[PDB]
């Protein structure tokens, strides 16, 4: 019934919603409005497709609540995957087993993938014998259309005694590795050729890359049991190993994007890796969302654009999202209703989208559940405007709530 | 009309009774000596004075070179193509579920008399 | 392929004469500027001084960083050139002074040429002869080869469960063992060129990576197998003892003629960045005997200088450290010149541009950054191309800057502040 995913502040954004001249519908995939932004998303989106141009940077900036993030995560759902779109918040690169410079070039390079092609061939079939001979065997595998002999050496009947002591049991062999693998007891038998040629398209980042290669067993990517992997020489070389895979067919660089979300949380040092880290060929496109105006930036006392220094702020495009006007504000307001279960009255819609207009609009979004929830109480089947005028009295927002200061309370 | 086969009905293997073993042997070996073997589809003579010529010293007997280092390759027997998969009942190999069926049909238990 | 910042610079473009062109490899502009860069090229060309260090000033995209691009591109593969930030020097497993030793460390080449063989094939017999020696027969695409091998190696074969009909690579001079599969006709294929492989490795290593080589042992399967398993952090070496006998054996080898030294670039970018203690180490580790050349840039002035909070310098760094470095001034493009940067950019990133959709462009880049008419190239020639030109017209320009605002148009739309 309920899985991991339910439904968030961004569920509705099924994808960045445009005619294919890069034109923004005035509502489709679940975006709404913010016409300008939503087609500079889509210019940046062709140009992240089109992967020849490395380290690109835009700042998508505005109000709190101006569709920014809803922008980002409407790129992430078009882009589709098979792209690397590592999403982090600035606040992710403070750190305690790597600085704040090596947690941010580790991001960088997750956000790079490198394609490899691979051919192996699979058996997959239900057992019908095994033997032993204490050591050599032989192995008997159904395919519903057909049944073969295999002689056990050494590696694979020593493989297969990993689990063994059972029959009928449809499992898959990896003639590569001899890497047994059981679906379980015939879970029907498999169809067609027992055995077969198969191609992987492995898609992994570069981070990937160097973990695995950073130590032995180092494929804890897992658990971020790395601490600072050793630059310059198990960075460099992977870089030129990658470019040797590269020009010759061995793999092809996929070349991703980086989401800093909250950017204005980062601090100089962080800025000052980035003006360099855009530099190279291995950079990915990152773009980056920040609500604050002109203020303080983090580890200085210099007033700044956007809390970003100048000096990157010259290295990037600034797309600007802007304020919803009553219509729009309508139309999200649908379009969330939709998302969830609910079914509100066309007044209960107006009443809400003059709450939301008022006060802010992610207030009267979450009032959308909330009435919800209370129309169901009283069996209802439809919210209406009564049921919002209720909700709107038992949850308050941020401007009310500040007004009911008051009486007094800690410092 | 009828599908017309209900009548000689020849397999009918509820009751096979699989050949193995020995018999693949024999089988083998008949194919080998098909493959040696003359135009028709003195050998006796030439039998009887190779019996003649058996002796412990540099002969024809003694001349064969023996088993081979290089271990046996699989192939299909019936496009004579490489061959992962091996018939279960007389041994014969084989690479499709196809190749398979024909052998199943007319090479698999029917010529081992 | 995949363009990037400066990947259109080619080098300094000095002539024979040292005088700098108007445009040349990639740049074009900064005259006075190239002229300096092509002075010290030559400095790092002669391979005689130590520690000396450069400090490219100016005020940000006045192409501080492309001429440290262009001297790195000016001099090739054979010697190393290291990028740095100053950001960088904030590790939280090393100390910062560690961190900046061992960058001025991977700046210093030395280039080794060993004539080494590797013996490869499939093994057709192993016999060992308490053991005197072992005979091993291999096999190639052009003959079999009987060898006698070292007893210590025979250890080796037998950990890599090696046997007849597998194929692998011992290598003479470590007596290293690498079982590189089963032979093709059993997998691998038949190495298809001699057994016994010759060749003289000519690649080239750097002190640090020597002494990071030095830090930790290898192997012991005592005690030492758990030191095989622990997390591998990276630990400062010793100034006095270790890198100092490193310097030693490295010339040892040098007086041999096995090796050359090939004294590299360290370039440290956003300078600023550094703490004072970093800046005081730094003007203390530069008169070393021993150092590369060090290329500092900063492109902030007279401000506070980092860890003082309140303490004044030019270019953010302290009186001290601004003694003891030669000042490379980099000046504002005039528009004729961003123009052309715009040109070469252009036809680096593969775009066609109109005529006067470029003049619009470059007076873009009078009201703004020249970065930012940079900027704009690629999502104009994308939307171009999206109406099906092959040029950028100048209806393509002047609306692609109607969608990404620069910093200035931005921060005058943030001072509605609220
Ligand atoms: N253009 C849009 N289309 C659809 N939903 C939107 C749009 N703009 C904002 N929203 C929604 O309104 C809420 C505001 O969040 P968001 O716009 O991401 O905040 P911010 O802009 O500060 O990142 C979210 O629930 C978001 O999904
Ligand atoms: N002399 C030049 N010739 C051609 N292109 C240049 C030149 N100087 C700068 N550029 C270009 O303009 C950009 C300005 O950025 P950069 O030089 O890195 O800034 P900074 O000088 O602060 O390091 C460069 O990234 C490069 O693409």
């Amino acid at each position: 019934v309920t899985r991991i995913e339910r439904i968030g502040a961004h569920s509705h954004i099924r994808g960045l919603g445009l005619d294919d001249a890069l034109e923004p519908r005035q509502a489709s995939q679940g975006m709404v409005g913010q016409l300008a932004a939503r087609r500079a998303a889509g210019v940046v989106l062709e140009m992240i497709r089109e992967g020849k141009i490395a380290g690109r940077a835009v700042l998508i900036a505005g109000q709190p609540g101006t569709g920014k993030t809803a922008i980002a995560m409407g790129m992430a759902q078009a882009l589709g995957p098979d792209t690397p779109f590592t999403a982090i918040a600035g606040s992710e690169i403070f750190s305690l087993e790597m600085s704040k410079t090596e947690a941010l070039t580790q991001a960088f390079r997750r956000s790079i993938g490198v394609r490899i092609k691979e051919e192996t061939e699979i058996i997959e079939g239900e057992v019908v014998e095994i033997q032993i001979d204490r050591k050599v065997g032989k192995l008997t595998l159904k395919t519903t259309e057909m049944e073969t002999i295999y002689d056990l050496g050494t590696k694979m009947i020593e493989s297969l005694t990993k689990d063994k002591v059972q029959a009928g049991d449809v499992i898959t062999i990896d003639k590569a590795t001899g890497k047994i693998s059981k679906l379980g007891r015939s879970v029907q038998c498999p169809d067609g050729e027992l055995q077969k040629r198969k191609e992987v398209v492995h898609t992994v980042s570069l981070h990937e890359i160097d973990v695995i290669n950073s130590r032995t067993q180092g494929f804890l990517a897992l658990f971020s049991g790395d601490t600072g992997e050793i630059k310059s020489e198990v960075r460099e070389q992977i870089n030129a190993k990658v470019a040797e895979w590269r020009e010759e067919g061995k793999a092809e660089i996929i070349p991703g994007v980086l989401f800093i979300d909250e950017v204005h949380m980062l601090d100089i040092e962080s800025f000052s890796f980035l003006n360099r880290a855009l530099e190279s060929d291995m950079a990915p496109v990152l773009i980056m969302a920040t609500n604050r105006g002109i203020t303080r930036i983090r580890g200085t006392s210099y007033q700044s654009p956007h809390g970003i220094p100048i000096d990157l702020l010259d290295r990037l495009l600034i797309v600007s999202t802007t304020p919803y006007s009553e219509k729009d504000t309508k139309q999200i307001l649908r379009i969330r209703c939709e998302e969830e279960d609910v079914e509100m009255s066309e007044d209960a819609y107006t009443v809400l989208t003059r709450i939301g207009l008022e006060t802010s609009l992610r207030y009267a979004i979450q009032l959308i559940t909330a009435a919800s929830l209370v129309c169901r109480k009283r069996k209802g089947t439809e919210v209406q405007v009564d049921d919002i005028k209720r909700v709107y009295s038992l949850f308050l927002d941020e401007s009310r709530s500040t007004q009911y200061m008051k009486e007094y309370q800690d410092a | 009309m009828v599908e017309k086969k209900t009548s000689v009905r020849s397999q009918d293997p509820g009751q096979r009774r699989v050949l193995d073993r020995a018999a693949r042997q024999r089988r083998i070996n008949r194919q080998l000596e098909a493959l040696e073997n003359d135009n028709f589809q003195n050998f006796q003579a030439l039998l009887e004075e190779q019996n003649l010529s058996v002796a412990e010293g540099p002969n024809y007997l003694t001349a064969c070179a023996g088993p081979p280092s290089r271990p046996q390759r699989p192939f299909c027997a019936v496009c004579g193509f490489p061959s992962p998969y091996t018939c279960v009942s007389c041994g014969a190999r084989y690479c499709t579920v196809r190749c398979l069926g024909t052998h199943q049909e007319t090479r698999c238990l029917k010529w081992t008399v | 392929q995949r363009i990037a910042s400066h990947s259109h610079v080619k080098g300094l473009g000095l002539d024979e004469s040292g005088l700098a062109k108007q445009a040349a490899s990639g740049l074009v502009g900064q005259e006075n500027a190239r002229e300096a860069c092509g002075v010290i090229v030559e400095l790092i060309k002669s391979k005689k001084m130590a520690g000396r260090a450069v400090l490219l000033a100016g005020p940000p995209g006045t192409g501080k960083t492309a001429l440290a691009l262009a001297i790195a591109q000016e001099l090739g593969s054979k010697v190393p050139f290291c990028p740095m930030v100053g950001s960088e020097v904030y590790s939280t497993e090393i100390k910062k002074t560690e961190v900046l030793m061992e960058n001025f460390r991977r700046a210093i080449g030395l280039r080794i040429k060993e004539t080494k063989e590797v013996y490869e094939g499939e093994v057709t017999e192993l016999t060992p002869c308490t053991i005197s020696h072992v005979i091993i027969g291999l096999k190639t695409a052009k003959g079999t080869k009987q060898l006698k091998l070292d007893p210590s190696i025979f250890e080796s074969l037998q950990k890599e469960r090696v046997e007849a009909g597998d194929v692998i690579y011992i290598e003479a001079n470590s007596g290293a063992v690498k079982r590189q599969g089963r032979c093709d006709t059993y997998y691998v294929p038949l190495p298809k060129g001699d057994v016994h492989k010759k060749k003289e490795i000519i690649q080239d290593v750097t002190l640090h990576d020597l002494d990071v080589a030095n830090a930790r042992p290898q192997g012991g399967q005592d005690i030492l197998s758990m030191m095989g398993q622990l997390m591998k952090p990276k630990k400062t070496e010793i100034t006095d003892k270790l890198r100092g006998e490193i310097n030693k054996v490295v010339n040892k080898y040098i007086d041999q003629g096995i090796a050359e030294l090939v004294p590299g670039v360290l370039f440290v970018d956003e300078v600023h960045m550094l703490d004072i203690e970093c800046f005081t180490y730094l003007h203390r580790a530069l008169e070393s005997s021993i150092a590369p050349i060090v290329i500092f840039a900063s492109n902030r002035g007279n401000c506070v200088i980092r860890g003082t909070e309140d303490i004044t310098s030019p270019h953010g760094i302290p009186l001290d450290l601004l003694d003891r470095v030669m000042i490379i001034r980099t000046m504002l493009y005039t528009p004729q010149e961003m123009k052309q940067i715009i040109k070469i950019r252009a036809q680096t990133e593969g775009i066609n541009i109109s005529e006067e959709a470029l003049n619009h462009l470059g007076e873009i880049g009078t009201k703004t950054t020249l970065r930012y008419s940079v900027q704009l190239l690629t999502p104009a020639n994308l939307l171009a191309k999206i109406n099906g030109k092959d040029s950028i017209e100048k209806e393509h320009v002047e609306e692609i800057s109607e969608l990404f605002y620069d910093a200035k148009s931005s921060a005058k739309i943030l001072a509605d502040q609220q």
